[PDB]
């Protein structure tokens, strides 16, 4: 629903905050069908099919390498931005 | 101002494919699968047949074949039609009619290079008295490779004729580029 | 099932595959109908089956020789460490070292004998000779003197034959590892198998 | 760790010869520590080396090159046309 | 014989044949990466030393007939066809190492293949010129012997273009020689047509079947003239195509190439994903 | 007497970059114009 | 949706240009692909 | 007028020969195994 | 404050003219018809394939 | 001329045009 | 564009099944001089464009690019089979087999999603399964 | 009459002879399922749980088991 | 391309004998062809034949000086070891 509003309003920015909530793998918490179906649905609405014209998904996270080899790959959130002090 | 010796040949771009590594050259059918002479070679020498394929049909396509014409445009129908619009049983059949008319075809050239063999010895003593009547086997075998123009085989013929010099051969002649007029083919 | 050339001595060939399985034999008919692919036939002969074990030998050497920068040893690449016209000298270095090799191991008695020899297979800047075992002969389990001594001189038969031929000073770095095997049997004979005449069973 | 994933992992892919259709493709950069088991016939035993690009001039300026010249034409023939039209003592042609 | 015995590891270990052979270099960098790819390297650096040239040459052109040219510019330095590095690279190999058309003629006494020789024109040209001068003959024979004006028309004005066509075909190297070929190509084509669709209106007859606008001897030598050309040389100009579809840039590994076909074939704004 | 280093200085210090590239800089020129 | 300017922003120098990427395609795509940014 | 039954013929036997004759690639075993397992 | 400079920029100018120099004179002026400028940075597999294979003057040659 | 040269090509254009018309029949019902 | 990312045949884990990725051959200029890919690649794309590929038994390849990328700058080996299935216009299923490295409670949950995912693309035939890094589960 | 159905008889033994889909090459502009070809996609509207079971019924049916 | 010479000499050898009916002896690599009293346009259909049998383009300039058995094979494998290229 937040893809799809967001496709209304379609020159956009969304900023998700603390991308390791779901931007994470299997780990510490209980991974079970909630995070992969959190993780599914965000891939599948970053990917295609629904064209995101003109929709940018800012995501903040302070360990990127914690970030899943599912929204690395060339195609969802490739780009990174370092913040120097 | 920097030439040098030989007049600068201008080596423009290929407008053909080269001819596949299968390819015989002399009008006779190539092999089915595989050309018979990487039996005779080292393997793991032989990657050299599948890359063929590769640059012959992938990564070194010219440009003058990718050129889009009105002709291209209506021989992309024909083509259509051959591949995904005729059935591969029919196309096999016809392909083996081909394969042994070419095969026909082929038999009845060598018999003709053979005589014209006869008709350049002919020649040869008809022009330099009774002295000169060999033949070029190597002109007998660019007139089975089709390496010749007729301009090419007609100049020989008079030469023989009327001066001899049967090993006095004329030009190899250049493969025929693509023809092009802008859009339309 | 499949297409192979009726004229193959199948028990000369299974001699050759001494201590394989069922699924192991398999796989080599497959990469056997690989290697006729590759020498252009479609069936496939007792060259081909040869040519599949040296080409499993050759390819596990390279999976250990080319893990992070590798060098030389994978000749015919278009790269850096590896001309593609393997050059004059060296395939006269690789042939020198094979002949020393297959000569050293015919004359040699009661050696394991000779199926093929090839000079750089998969374009790998060494030889290769493929040796049959006789299993009944000495188990998976029996190591004498004088097999270790043959096997010595045959592994040093190689570089003494480049530095013969080729001179002191064109010898090649192929024969390192087959130096190294050599010192392996003495160094085992003598501090190992205890076949030390002043060391003795320690 | 528990590594019995690997006698699993042999017998999944011990069952794609009896499976039709697709081919796999297992990607790896250390074939050393792969298990020698799953090097065994009827396993990943056929491989495809792919050595290294980080060439200076071969694979880089080759791959670069015809990686930009299989994207256009870039031929210029009828361009030279003005090489012909520099000695008309005109204003234009 | 015996030649062994005598093989010490103190004095240097030698055999009875004196040294193998030679070594060749042929430089370090062509050791290190062997032979197929270091002519793959030096035809690469050729090819783009020559189109360098070329655009650059055609780029000075451009600027020098613009009046934007510093004073030391020579626009003789333009009919310098090779690429300069290419020139002198050809000196070092070459001194490492070491019926009356078209030319001259010999006629079965000496060079008696000079017909195959490359003057510098089409091999079409005489012919062409023959053709111009049989087409503006007949034609002006014909209006005058009937009254007709249509083969003076179609005479002399197709003349005229053949000719033009031959003058430009004298040297088959350039631009001109490839619209010259063109061009006559096209006269040539629309000769075929005309006879084989409309037909002569001199050749008019009271009969449907008697008017018949069939292929005479002028449609035949029309189609030979063509052939001619087609057999001959017809490449150049080969960058004057249809424009490139989507479909040649879906592939394609340039963005800003596939995003401008998208835009100029009126899609544009139609998600990349790549 | 080389001569022509000067027309590969010339042309080094000023180059033409092509159709597509000349296409790149209209835009460009369009969209400063249209936002500066 | 909620509701100090971009030149306010001075701890950081090089990667205002990536962000400035951003700035230019949510305004005006096509000169993003232009720069080979599909 | 032989059009339609012609074409009822083709249909059924275009039908017969995309379930029975030339199915999948000889995965139909793999895929109702599929539909055992997954209905959990 | 400038001679430092001076030194220093014809200390930097004349390595890379004398690195390029002996990589012309190596490459070029000992088919090979077209000028190669050969590059250094010889890595692992390179530097294997030099003292396994080839000879003291190939290897001289690269450290030229 | 032109008898069946002119229609060759035409009826190919068409036969395609044709076949590529009841796939996208289909497509849209 | 005819690239499409849709989901699996079953659908309503996610296969995610790539049809028709926007590349070719002449993305890989390395592909021509390499004399051990002719042969396995150009037998694919010719059984894939006979159409062989269908009814042909399935098979397993290996491919080895060794560690020397920085990061993850294009790898080259889902480079070329991302180009092969290009060239060949086939769906092109790829998964990482370190999401498969899960030992919890002396059970490898991984293993079961693995032989899960092994047994859904046998329904999507034909395809080319692409599992990187094989080393994380076959060590 | 036997002219008439000569002709489609022809046309029929025509499709048999191609008979399955060996020889045809995948085709990028036409994909084996139209969902593939269009892009139809299930929304927030129309999907619910119940909706896998009926699903999975269809499907097995479908694939020709008898078991739901 | 490191081309088996003696396979190529013995198919040559047995090709030259069967067109011209001697049998694989006679067929000797320093034989000369005018030795085995092959003719002028035999020789030439000899070569016909070593073309059809290796499916290759034999080197038209230098045909003229295929003398012996071993210049024929040597002449022939030159070609078969330049055909891969
Ligand atoms: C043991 C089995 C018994 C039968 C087998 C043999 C007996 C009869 C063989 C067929 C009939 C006679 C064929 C003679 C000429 C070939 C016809 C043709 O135009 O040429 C066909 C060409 C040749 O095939 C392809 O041809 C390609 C293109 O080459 C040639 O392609 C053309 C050949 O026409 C041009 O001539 C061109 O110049 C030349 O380059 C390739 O080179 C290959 O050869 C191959 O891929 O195909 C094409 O492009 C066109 C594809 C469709 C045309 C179908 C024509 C005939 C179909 C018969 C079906 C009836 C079924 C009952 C069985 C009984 C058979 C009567
Ligand atoms: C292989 C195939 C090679 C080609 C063989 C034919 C070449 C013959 C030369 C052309 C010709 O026969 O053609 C003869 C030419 C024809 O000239 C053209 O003639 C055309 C009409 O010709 C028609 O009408 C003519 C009679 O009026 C002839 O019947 C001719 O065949 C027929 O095509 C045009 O309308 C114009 O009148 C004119 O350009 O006449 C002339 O006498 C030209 C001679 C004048 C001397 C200079
Ligand atoms: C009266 C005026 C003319 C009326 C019509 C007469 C026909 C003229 C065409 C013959 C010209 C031959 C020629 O240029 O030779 C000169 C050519 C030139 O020679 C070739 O030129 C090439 C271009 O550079 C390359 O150099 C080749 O190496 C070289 O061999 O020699 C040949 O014989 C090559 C083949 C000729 C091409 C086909 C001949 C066209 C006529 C037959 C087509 C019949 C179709 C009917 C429909
Ligand atoms: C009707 C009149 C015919 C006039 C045309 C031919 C006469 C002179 C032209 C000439 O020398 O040909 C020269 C041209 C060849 O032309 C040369 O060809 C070379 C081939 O690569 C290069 O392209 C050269 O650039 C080109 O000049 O040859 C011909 O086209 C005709 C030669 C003989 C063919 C048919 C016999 C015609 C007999 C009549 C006169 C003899
Ligand atoms: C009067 C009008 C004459 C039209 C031009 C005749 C000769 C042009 C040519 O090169 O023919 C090339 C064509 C293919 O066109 C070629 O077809 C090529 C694709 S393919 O060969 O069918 O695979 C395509 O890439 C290329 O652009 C197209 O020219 O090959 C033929 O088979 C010619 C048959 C018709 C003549």
């Amino acid at each position: 629903e937040t893809f799809d509003r967001l496709r209304n309003a379609a020159p956009a920015i969304l900023f998700i905050d603390e991308f390791d909530a779901m931007g994470a793998a299997r780990g510490a918490q209980a991974s079970g069908d909630e995070s992969a179906s959190i993780i599914n649905e965000l891939l599948v609405q970053m990917d295609g099919f629904e064209d995101n014209r003109g929709i940018v998904v800012l995501g903040a996270t302070n360990r990127p390498g914690a970030i899943d080899s599912a929204l690395i790959r060339p195609g969802r959130f490739d780009r990174i931005i370092y913040m120097p002090l | 101002f920097i030439s040098p010796m030989t007049p600068y040949v201008p080596e423009e771009e290929p407008t053909r494919t080269p001819p596949s590594i299968k390819d015989t050259g002399t009008l006779r059918p190539a092999s089915e699968w595989y050309p018979q002479w990487m039996q005779y070679r080292r393997r793991e020498d032989n990657y050299v047949f599948w890359q063929d394929k590769f640059m012959r049909c992938s990564t070194d396509i010219p440009w003058a074949e990718k050129r889009w014409t009105l002709f291209s445009t209506v021989w992309y129908l024909v083509q259509q039609l051959r591949f995904v619009g005729t059935p591969p049983a029919l196309r096999y059949v016809a392909f083996l009619g081909w394969r042994a008319l070419m095969f026909q075809v082929y038999a009845a050239h060598k018999a003709l290079v053979l005589w014209q063999c006869k008709l350049d010895a002919g020649l040869a003593r008809i022009g330099s008295g009774g002295a000169t009547a060999t033949f070029s086997k190597t002109m007998a075998l660019r007139r089975l490779h089709w390496r010749n123009s007729p301009l090419a085989e007609a100049l020989y013929a008079l030469n023989l004729y009327k001066t001899g010099r049967v090993h006095l051969l004329p030009p190899v002649a250049k493969p025929i580029p693509r023809p092009t007029f802008f859009w339309l083919f | 099932n499949k297409a192979v050339d009726p004229n193959i001595n199948w028990y000369e060939v299974a001699r050759a595959m001494a201590g394989f399985t069922g699924a192991d034999v398999m796989g080599l008919m497959a990469r056997a109908a690989r290697m006729a692919a590759r020498q252009g036939r479609h069936a496939i002969t007792e060259d081909d089956i040869y040519a599949a074990m040296e080409n499993k030998t050759m390819e596990a050497t390279l999976e250990a020789s080319t893990a992070g920068d590798g060098g030389g040893l994978v000749g015919g690449e278009g790269v850096e460490g590896s001309p593609d016209p393997i050059p004059p000298q060296l395939r006269r270095a690789v042939s020198v070292y094979e002949a020393g090799k297959a000569l050293l191991a015919y004359i040699t008695p009661d050696y394991e004998e000779i199926a093929r020899v090839s000079v750089c297979p998969l374009n790998v800047l060494t030889g290769f000779t493929l040796f049959v075992e006789d299993e009944d002969k000495n188990v998976n389990a029996i190591l004498t003197r004088s097999e270790l001594e043959g096997r010595m001189v045959v592994h040093l038969a190689g570089r003494c034959a480049e530095k013969l031929v080729m001179g002191e000073g064109q010898m090649t770095g192929m024969g390192s590892p087959d130096l190294f095997h050599a010192n392996l049997i003495a160094r085992e004979m003598i501090m190992s198998m205890g076949m030390g005449r002043r060391t003795g069973p320690i | 760790a528990k590594l019995d994933m690997i006698t699993d992992l042999l017998v999944i892919i011990d069952s794609v010869r009896s499976n039709k259709g697709f081919v796999v493709f297992a990607t790896t950069d250390i074939p050393h520590v792969l298990d020698p088991a799953l090097r065994r016939p009827g396993r990943l035993d056929e491989t495809i080396c792919l050595p290294n690009i980080h060439t200076s001039n071969i694979l880089n300026f080759t791959k670069n090159y015809e990686i930009f010249k299989s994207a256009k034409d870039t031929s210029n023939f009828g361009k030279k046309i003005i090489l012909n039209e520099m000695q008309n003592l005109t204003t234009t042609s | 014989s015996n030649w062994w015995a005598s093989i010490n590891r103190k004095t240097g270990i030698r055999g009875p044949d004196p040294a193998p052979a030679e070594e060749h270099t042929n430089g370090p960098a062509r050791d290190i990466i062997g032979d197929r790819m270091s002519r793959r390297l030096e035809d690469i650096n050729k090819a783009e030393r020559q189109r360098v040239w070329d655009a650059m040459r055609v780029a000075a052109a451009h600027r020098y007939a613009a009046g934007q040219m510093p004073a030391w510019f020579d626009p003789e330095w333009l009919q310098q066809e090779e690429a300069p590095l290419n020139a002198m690279d050809r000196m070092r190999g070459e001194q490492r190492r070491i019926g009356g058309g078209g030319g001259g003629g010999w006629w079965r006494e000496d060079d008696p293949y000079w017909p195959l020789r490359d003057w510098g024109d089409h091999p079409m040209r005489w012919w062409t010129l023959a053709f111009a001068a049989i087409m503006a003959a007949g034609g002006l024979a014909t209006s005058v012997a009937t009254g007709y004006v249509e083969p003076v028309q179609a005479g002399l004005g197709a003349g005229s273009l053949l000719a033009l066509a031959g003058a430009a075909m004298s040297d088959a190297r350039c631009v001109p020689g490839a619209l010259g070929v063109k061009l006559a190509w096209a006269v040539c084509a629309l000769i075929v047509l005309k006879e084989v669709s409309v037909g002569w209106q001199h050749k008019r007859k009271r009969r449907l079947a008697a008017s018949a606008p069939r292929l005479e001897l002028t449609g035949l030598a029309a189609a030979a003239l063509c052939a001619g050309y087609m057999l001959t040389d017809m490449s150049g100009l080969g960058e004057v195509a249809l424009p490139p579809n989507p479909g040649a840039v879906f592939k394609s590994p340039d963005v800003a190439y596939r995003a401008s076909v998208w835009q100029k074939w009126g899609y544009g704004q139609v998600q990349m994903r790549v | 007497d080389a001569s022509f280093e000067k027309l590969y200085t010339y042309f080094d210090e000023n180059p033409s970059f092509g159709e597509m590239a000349d296409e790149a800089m209209e835009l460009e020129r369009g969209a400063e114009a249209e936002r500066a | 949706t909620p509701a100090i300017k971009w030149d306010d922003i001075n701890g950081i120098d090089e990667v205002k240009k990536e962000i400035n990427e951003i700035i230019e395609y949510l305004r005006n795509p096509a000169l993003l692909r232009s720069r080979g940014v599909a | 007028r032989y059009t339609v039954p012609f074409m009822v013929i083709s249909g059924l036997f275009w039908m017969i020969h995309t379930w029975i004759l030339d199915p999948l690639p000889n995965k139909f075993r793999r895929q109702e195994f599929i539909r055992y397992r997954r209905e959990m | 404050k400038s001679f430092k400079k001076k030194y220093k920029d014809k200390a930097i100018i004349y390595y890379e003219v004398g690195k390029f120099v002996l990589n012309y004179f190596l490459n070029n002026q000992l088919t090979n018809d077209i000028t190669i400028f050969g590059n250094d940075f010889l890595n692992l597999k390179t530097i294997n394939y030099l003292s396994l294979y080839n000879s003291k003057n190939k290897i001289l040659l690269q450290l030229m | 001329n032109y008898q069946k040269m002119v229609a060759f090509p035409i009826l190919l254009s068409l036969s395609h045009l044709l076949h590529r018309r009841i796939l996208y029949l289909f497509d849209t019902l | 564009n005819q690239f499409i990312t849709y989901q699996s045949w079953h659908s309503h884990g996610d296969l995610f099944i790539d049809y028709h990725p926007p590349k070719t051959f002449s993305h890989i200029p390395a592909l021509k001089y390499n004399s051990i890919l002719q042969q396995p690649i150009g037998s694919l794309v010719c059984q894939i464009y006979s159409g062989l590929f269908n009814k042909q038994i399935s098979k397993n390849i290996l491919l080895v690019n060794p560690k020397t990328t920085s990061n993850n700058l294009v790898d080259y080996n889902v480079l070329l089979i991302q180009a092969l299935a290009g060239e060949t216009e086939m769906k092109i299923i790829t998964d990482n087999a370190q999401r498969y490295a899960l030992v919890n409670r002396g059970f490898a949950i991984g293993i079961k999603l693995l032989r899960e995912v092994f047994d859904a693309i046998a329904l999507n035939t034909p395809c080319i399964f692409l599992l990187e890094d094989i080393h994380a589960i076959g060590e | 009459a036997a002219v008439a159905a000569g002709w489609h008889l022809a046309s029929f033994a025509l499709n048999l002879a191609f008979w399955g889909v060996e020889g045809m090459p995948p085709d990028r502009y036409w994909p084996t399922s139209p969902r593939i070809r269009l892009q139809i996609r299930p929304g927030r509207y129309g999907n619910m749980d119940g909706g896998q079971r009926v699903y999975m019924d269809y499907l097995a049916r479908s694939e020709g088991v008898p078991l739901n | 391309a490191a081309v088996d010479k003696a396979k190529v000499l013995e198919d040559v050898r047995s090709i030259i004998s069967t067109q011209l009916g001697t049998e694989l002896e006679k067929v000797a690599p320093e034989a000369k062809f005018v030795d085995l009293g092959a003719d002028s346009l035999d020789t030439v259909e000899i070569m016909m034949a070593l073309e059809e049998k290796f499916e290759i383009a034999l080197e038209e300039e230098g045909a003229e000086k295929i003398a012996t058995v071993q210049d024929a094979a040597d002449m022939i494998a030159a070609q078969i070891a330049a055909k891969g290229n």
